[PDB]
């Protein structure tokens, strides 16, 4: 049961940071954009 | 420090694989990913996968970056296809053993 | 030793952003302060 | 799962936050805090795990800090003497039992 708990939540983090990499990856480029 | 050296990348303009086997913790799997970093910014990630199947992704290479994996052999997939014209981008794997992250050669792999 | 290690992860994750994110955020707020 | 959010205040702390569950307590998997200045995007704030990390959000280090007791789930953070910029919703945020959950988030001056 305690692997459960921990492996679920493992994997909804990596959801999360991979939505808000993504994001970021956006927000710089156009950061980079407004520099250009 | 494990040597998790990756290797079998192409430059041209879809499975290129920086080939992601282990000589440590033969898929000793804790956990793993790939990263990315566009010239003149910062570092990122394309794809961030974990021993568990959950395999996801950066919210756009959707539809053309999915990763799977043979630990059989450990074997870790970067597999692609259709090079979408954007796909210059940095390819390589990282992982993170006893917590220590850890990196190898990894390719800004040039591809149209 | 199947918790010890598998534990280990999430306390990297959890610094990962959280160190992440804080120049992502202090830029789109840097973004902000400046720009419009 | 049910929540409770409270304990944010209107200053200018000397205030006390209290965040708890109304289940699923101790039960501690990934739990976070979060704000947002209005008409924004809200974000990451402070986060305590399995085992009470002591990890926040960069602009907080000497500011914002984690403290809990399993009392009824009530877990607290520190927030004194603060930084005023931050005058904005504040909220816990805590996701449990493989789902996420949030609070209600309350207006909050800061400064």
């Amino acid at each position: 049961a305690k692997i459960a708990e921990l492996q679920a939540t493992i994997e909804r983090l990596t959801s999360e940071a991979a939505l808000a990499e993504g994001a970021l990856e956006a927000a710089r480029r156009d950061r980079s954009r407004l520099q250009m | 420090e494990v040597q998790l050296q990756e290797s079998g990348g192409g430059l041209v303009y879809d499975s290129l694989r920086l080939s992601c086997a282990s000589s440590r913790s033969i898929d000793g799997i804790n956990i793993m990913r790939w990263y990315r970093q566009a010239p003149g910014k910062q570092r990122g990630m394309v794809a961030v996968v974990t021993g568990w199947g959950s395999t996801n992704y950066v919210d756009s290479v959707k539809g053309r970056f999915i990763i799977s994996r043979d630990s059989a052999k450990d074997t870790v997939y970067l597999q692609m296809n259709n090079l979408k014209p954007e796909d210059t981008a940095v390819y390589s794997c990282n992982a993170i053993y006893r917590g220590s992250e850890y990196w190898g050669q990894g390719t800004q792999v040039t591809v149209s």
